[PDB]
Order: C-alpha cells, then structure tokens, then sequence
C-alpha cells in the first residue's frame, strides 16, 4: 500500500530558469502533515512552476499485494500494477539522520539513482522506513 | 533594485510575479518588498508641487 | 516480434539521381543500406597495367593510378567471378569470365599539343566501355612524345579501394516534422516575427503577406541548423518553436555517378543483403537440430 | 599536375570538367558563379576545382 502521502505546493527553485540541461532543486512543504521536500527533478521533461500541486507517495514495492518484491530489472506488465501516477521513480536509501533544536528535525536522506531527497519532519511520520532499502516515488500533478 | 512611478504599477507587477510570468534572459525574477527608498520623492501627483513662491519672516 | 513493413515512395527518378522515400522503418535499415551500397555492390575498374613504352612529362606510375580511377560502365557485375574465385586463365589477357582488357595507342606528331582521352580506350569486349563533354585527360604530348600501353581491368569489392565504389555521395536525412505553437505567435510583433524569419539560415519559416502569419513552406531543407529554435530561446517567448525528429520518414539522395544505373544500385544492394544474411543461418542451423 | 579525375572525399568525376570551367572562366564569370553552371552543389567538389595549380602548361616547354 502508500507508507506516506502528502500533497505539497512549490516554494522556490534553485536554478530559476527554463532549459538549462540541469536539474532543478525544487524546494516544497506541506500543510496538513508539516513536511518538507527537497526532490530534484528537471523541468525539460516535466514541467513545474513556482506554486501548484502535486501528491507524493512511497511504496517499497508496484505489485499491488501481489508479490512482496520487486524483481527483474526490465519489469513487464503483469496482473494490472500501479500505473495511476505519472512519475515513478527507484531508489535506495543510504543515511538517517536527526538534529536537535526543535521537534520536527529528523530528515530523511534518500538518492534515486543520481540525484537526491531531503525530508525534514517530525519522526512519528518517517519512523517506518529503514535503512538500505528500495523505496519509489510516486508522483501526479493535478 | 527598482522604483515605480505609482502603486497600481507596483501591485500590477507583484502579481505578475507571483504567478512566474515574468522570464528575463531565461532567468526568473521573484519581485519583493524591500525598504529602501533610493530616491525620497513622495508617490502622488498631487503631493508633487513643482513651483511654488517661498517666502521666509 | 515478427518482421516490419516498410513503405516507399519516388519523388524523382533519372540516371543517377534516384530520389524516393523509406517510411515506417527504423534507422538501422537506412544506414546498413547506404553502408552496402557505398562500399560494397562490386564493379569493374582497371587494376593491372602493361606500359610498353611512355615517353610523356608525367611518370610511368602516376599514369597507372589514375587509369584505375576511370568510371566504367558494368552491367555484368554481379554475374562475374573475382580474380581469386577463377582460379583458371592464369589472369593477363581476355578471359571473357573475369577479366577484360584494354589498348591505349596515341602518338602526336603534328605542331600542336593533343591530349589523349577516355574516348580513346579500346576494349575488345564493348560492353566494358568508358562512360562519356570533352572526357577523361590523361596526358599531353608535344612534338615526338608517344604513349602505349595494355590495362586489364577486372571485377573488385569497392572495400578494398575506393575506385570501385559507384556511389559518390549516398545519404539521407530524418525529415522531420515542425509545430508552430499559434497561441503565442500573436505575442511577438512585426518587427519580432520579421527578425525571426531571417535568423533561419535555410528558408524555413516564411510569411503570409495578407495575414503576417509564420507559414511553413518546404519544411524538407532544415537541416538542424538549430538556429530557429535558439532564436526564441533568448527572446520573450521560450517553446515558441518545438522541433523533434521522426523516427521513420527518411528520404534517400543516391548518386551513381555513371557507372551503373541508379535504379541497379539500390536493387543490387538489396539482392546482396539476403546473401549476406544467408550464410550465417545455414552455418548456425546444425547446432540448433 | 594536372586535374584530378575524381573528388578526394566525395568521388564524383570532375576530370571532364576542367577545358569547360577554363572556357567558362574566360568570360566575366566570377569563380564563385562558374561552378554553378557546373551542378556543383557541395563545397567538397568545389574546391578541386576553385583551387587547383596547371603545372602541366609549365611542365610541356622542355
Ligand atoms: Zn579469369
Ligand atoms: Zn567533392
């Protein structure tokens, strides 16, 4: 199933720009669940503007409880899997660290493929996830 | 840094900015407050006098 | 899973500037055509010479490199064996199965300077003949100079030197497909458009004189220039012009410079390519049964 | 030397062409518009016959 969803709003952009042949830092928060996103994604492919909105989730796997693993590397379609989002991506977590100062300080370092993800939020909302594991980003604008 | 000339001017902008509308030289500007008042001319046609005889005593 | 079907059509088509489309195929269908008929479709060019005597300015080895580059014509190039597959004839003279000979005679005696040409080879098989203007120049002979000689000119694969390819200059091109977003062309001005239009290095991009709309005419002759597109990139309207390739479309410009016909070329090549994919199962097909 | 018979590069003839660029060159013909008479598109084949040396008239006095 969705171990977290949130729907968040763009703040700022790093870059601030249009077809750079970079990624841009794109930096959002949420407001019901008082996150903080810090995903890297380029906006050639897929365009984002300053202030929108967008869910996000985070399953280990895209079988739908039907197997309790990913798999091969090339996936085929096999018995419906989840194809309702329209940004999937695959990574592994690498590093789980907290701060002090405040109680919403425990971030969340995870890296799919080459860029990276920062979720800075309370620990009662991140305390499922552990370490080295293979997590996806689903992702929708609407 | 940059002054308008009014404040319809200046609300026109800042709305124009908030929706990242205005793209210069492929780079966005984000358009914000900043007290700074590099010229001290108050911004109202009808505070502007511009000849006026003074006389002291 | 299984094959494709490929579809064509001929815009023009004279001698050696055969022109026609190739749809609904990938690119290594293209290229691994043109790599086969630019250097691989075999014809005949001469490779061995005898000079008997040379008395001209230039050398006795400077005149055998160049006889080698004469175009000549073959029509029986696929239907003849190569120099090592006729292990008969012991080569040197007119096997009439894989080779042909040639007798260059020239002598000039009267007061002026006359210049042989290609139209002076003689072969004693006419249908390897020299293609023919004014032709070939070899040499140039004053008062008393003579040249005569004896060449043999025999079937080669174009890959081994570059006088037996046919084909000059075989390419093709993507041919792709442009959109004019027209939900912000009435942003720009005049003036805008107008600096638009000839910043193109082609003609690309025209303009309606009734309208002043951006019209496009003969969207052919792009060539990805990408100098439209990073026009409006650094002007008030970014995406303006979205250019992408196809993937299918090409369109082919062969030239056949003479030798054989431009309509052989591409049949001959397509005759080799299913032998040259049928060594290779029948080689692998005993390890499968 | 003389001309050569074929492009260094392309490959296409041009050793027929040389008394005809002459005779057109003796003419008002810039060098630039007597190759387009010729239905030389490319600048590969262009510059054989642009920019090519007639030693052999200098080659035949002796
Ligand atoms: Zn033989
Ligand atoms: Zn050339």
């Amino acid at each position: 199933i969705i171990m977290f969803e949130d729907i968040f709003v763009v703040d700022k952009l790093d870059p601030d720009g249009k077809k750079f042949d970079k990624v841009t830092r794109v930096e959002a928060r949420s407001h019901n669940l008082e996150m903080f996103m810090h995903l890297d994604v380029n906006t050639e492919v897929y365009p984002l503007a300053v202030g929108d909105k967008f869910t996000l989730a985070m399953a280990p796997t895209l079988n739908l409880d039907g197997t309790p693993d990913t798999g091969y590397f090339t996936p085929g379609a096999k018995k419906t899997l989840a194809d309702k989002y329209e940004y999937i991506m695959h990574g592994k977590l690498y590093k789980i660290s907290e701060r002090d100062g405040k109680t919403p300080k425990a971030e969340l370092y995870v890296s799919f493929g080459g860029l990276l993800m920062l979720l800075q939020g309370d620990p009662a909302h991140i305390s499922h996830f552990e370490l080295d594991q293979r997590l996806f980003l689903l992702m929708r604008k609407l | 840094r940059v002054q308008f000339t009014t404040l319809e001017v200046k609300s026109r902008a800042q709305l124009l900015s908030s929706q990242s509308k205005l793209l210069f030289k492929t780079h966005n500007l984000r358009l914000s407050e900043a007290y700074d008042d590099i010229i001290p001319r108050p911004v109202d046609p009808r505070k502007r006098l511009d000849d006026i005889v003074l006389t002291v005593g | 899973t299984y094959q494709r079907f490929p579809k064509i059509k001929i815009r023009e088509l004279k001698d050696d500037y055969a022109k026609f489309e190739l749809r609904e195929t990938d690119v290594s269908m293209a290229n691994a055509l043109r790599r086969v008929m630019i250097s691989e479709v075999p014809t005949v060019a001469i490779d061995l010479v005898e000079i008997e005597v040379n008395s001209s300015v230039l050398n006795d080895e400077f005149i055998a490199h160049r006889l080698g580059l004469i175009p000549l014509t073959s029509e029986r190039a696929m239907s003849m064996r190569f120099s090592r597959d006729c292990d008969a004839c012991d080569g040197d003279g007119q096997c009439e199965f894989c080779s042909v000979e040639f007798r260059l005679s020239s002598k000039c005696v009267t007061d002026q300077t006359l210049d042989v040409t290609s139209r002076d080879l003689y072969s004693a098989d006419p249908t390897v003949t020299p293609v023919d203007h004014k032709g070939i120049i070899i040499v140039k002979l004053r008062r008393g100079q003579e040249l005569k000689l004896r060449a043999i000119a025999r079937k080669g694969i174009g890959k081994d030197h570059a006088k037996w390819s046919p084909a000059a200059t075989v390419t093709f091109m993507y041919e792709p497909d442009i959109i004019i977003n027209e939900d912000m062309m009435d942003t720009l001005s005049d003036e805008e458009k107008i600096d638009l239009i000839e910043s193109s290095p082609t003609k690309v991009f025209g303009m309606d004189p009734v309208t002043r709309q951006v019209v496009v005419v003969d969207p052919e002759a792009y060539t990805y220039d990408e100098e439209v597109i990073k026009k409006a990139e650094a002007m008030g309207k970014p995406g303006l012009i979205e250019i992408s390739p196809k993937d299918d479309s090409f369109i082919f410009t062969v030239e056949s410079t003479g030798a054989v016909k431009a309509s052989q070329l591409v049949l001959n090549a397509i005759d080799l390519l299913k032998q040259k994919l049928d060594a290779v199962r029948l080689s692998d097909d005993t390890v499968e049964a | 030397m003389i001309i050569p018979v074929r492009c260094f590069t392309c490959g296409k003839v041009i050793g027929n062409k040389w008394d005809q660029y002459l005779d057109l060159l003796q003419l008002d013909y810039t060098e630039g518009d007597a190759l387009d008479a010729l239905q030389l598109v490319r600048y590969c084949c262009r510059r054989m016959l642009m920019t090519h040396v007639d030693l052999i008239e200098k080659l035949l006095n002796y």
